[PDB]
């Protein structure tokens, strides 16, 4: 006694290993990019482009 | 509180309303189904069967009950008629096999109901030999049944929620306790009857959490390695080929709340992600243990549930209190997006499941399917549920 709420049918036709070393520094690369990108931003950056505009 | 609660029943309608709204342009398949009694445990068995003549397969899940009351406890069997949704899985050449339809109708029957003594806090078949389920219950015993009580397993003091078979050891069994004890044992199927319940006691008892033991794993492929997570705040790494009194060869504080949950990658031997009440999922390498890899950051409460996906090494599952099941991509960690992407989190969080409409009891990823989950939350619901290829492909 089932519900079934969608089904597409998956027609014909569409795995390598992880380095965990490769995997951390690009965790850690990421944070470096993003603190200097989004936190404690020094200007905004929409009034540049309104100025520059 | 009396605001709290209707608001949060208000939020929950409008989010289910949502979803399904959107389910058509989220999922390849969802299937829903009301249970009699709510399971805390859920696992796919490893079998499926092509039926001739029809548009379906037969596969099995393994539940159980939680009365709580006097009522009688169940370890249950269900047999779902699993549609042939996909191309890949099931032989379409024998037309008497078909195709399904979105508007065809499966369905979902109790196929054993064995009496069990209280909650069934954990189901799991011995992978050696998928027959042999063994579960935790009433007041910390842990039970053995053969599918086709054979045992009582006697050491906890307190309920518990861990347990795990060694793939490496037939019969060999780890369970973790709200008495903050690991216990191991040696179930001999051998011995088995079907007249008596034998009496089994541990072959070792850890005394090194000082809290709940929320979860164990034996490693895939050292049968001496066992990880244990707890409320004590820390992931250990246990050799039982050691002097039990002796500490655990590692201890990690891996997180500065509860852990609830370990999972050790199956392809990826040093792989292992530990599921906290700090909202999170961290990953570890076990070479360089005591430095986090990453951070799976998404959920909005404490995360319960993990298990990596048997057939994809970069592919990892989650649940949370927050009612959602995640499904997170390693191999996006670290990309850059657009403003509006980033709206919906982090690059390495691929999908969503955010059909339960109840904290989330347990998942279990289908063995044989592309994709596909059972999932389980308090109010009776079962959902079994695939992703749109188009979103994992
Ligand atoms: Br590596
Ligand atoms: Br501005
Ligand atoms: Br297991």
């Amino acid at each position: 006694e089932t519900e079934l709420l969608v089904l597409r049918f998956r027609e014909f036709g569409v795995n390598h290993p992880i380095n965990l070393h490769s995997l951390r520094s690009k965790s850690l690369i990421r944070a470096q990019g993003k603190k200097l990108d989004l936190h404690n931003r020094v200007f905004l950056r929409r009034n540049v482009r309104a100025v520059k505009m | 509180e009396l605001n709290a609660e209707i608001d949060l029943q208000k939020t929950i309608q409008e989010e289910y309303k949502l979803w399904k709204q959107n389910v058509p342009f989220l999922y390849d398949l969802v299937i829903t189904h009301a249970l009699e009694w709510p399971s805390l445990t859920i696992q796919w068995l490893p079998d499926k069967k092509t039926i001739p003549g029809t548009d379906y397969s037969i596969q099995r899940l393994i539940l159980g009950t939680h009365t709580s009351g006097n009522d009688q406890n169940y370890l249950q069997i269900a047999s779902v008629q699993l549609p042939n949704f996909d191309e890949d899985t099931t032989e379409f050449t024998p037309s008497t096999i078909r195709r399904a339809q979105a508007t065809g109708s499966y369905t979902i029957e109790i196929s054993q109901k064995i009496p069990h003594d209280g909650d069934v806090n954990r189901a799991r078949y011995m992978p050696q030999k998928p027959e042999i389920i063994a579960t935790m219950g009433e007041g910390g015993n842990a039970y053995i049944f053969d599918t086709t009580p054979q045992a009582v397993l006697k050491g906890h003091t307190a309920e518990g929620f861990g347990l795990c078979w060694n793939p490496n050891l037939p019969g060999n069994l780890a369970t973790g306790a709200e008495d903050q004890v690991i216990c191991l044992w040696d179930v001999q199927t051998q011995s088995f009857t079907s007249s008596e319940t034998k009496v089994i006691s541990p072959i070792a008892k850890y005394h090194r959490h000082t809290d709940i033991v929320n979860d164990v794993q034996f490693h895939p492929q050292h049968e001496a390695l066992l990880a244990s997570v707890s409320d004590d705040c820390t992931l250990q790494i246990h050799d039982t080929r050691l002097n039990p009194e002796e500490e655990a060869p590692k201890v990690i504080q891996a997180h500065s709340k509860a852990i609830n949950a370990v999972a050790i990658n199956p392809f990826n031997d040093y792989l292992l992600a530990t599921a906290s009440a700090d909202k999170t999922v961290a990953l570890w390498d076990l070479r360089n243990p005591y430095q986090r890899l990453h951070t799976l950051e998404g959920h909005e409460d404490e995360v319960y549930g993990l298990e990596w996906s048997p057939h994809d090494e970069p592919i990892l599952a989650s649940s949370s209190t927050d009612r959602r099941v995640c499904i997170w991509d390693l191999e996006k960690i670290g990309e850059e997006q657009t403003p509006e992407d980033a709206e919906d989190g982090s690059p390495e969080l691929l999908f969503m499941h955010g059909g339960h409409t109840n904290r989330i009891s347990e998942f279990s990823w289908c063995p044989n399917e592309r994709w596909v989950v059972g999932s389980l939350a308090d109010d009776n619901i079962l959902q079994i549920w695939s992703p749109s290829r188009v979103i994992w492909g």
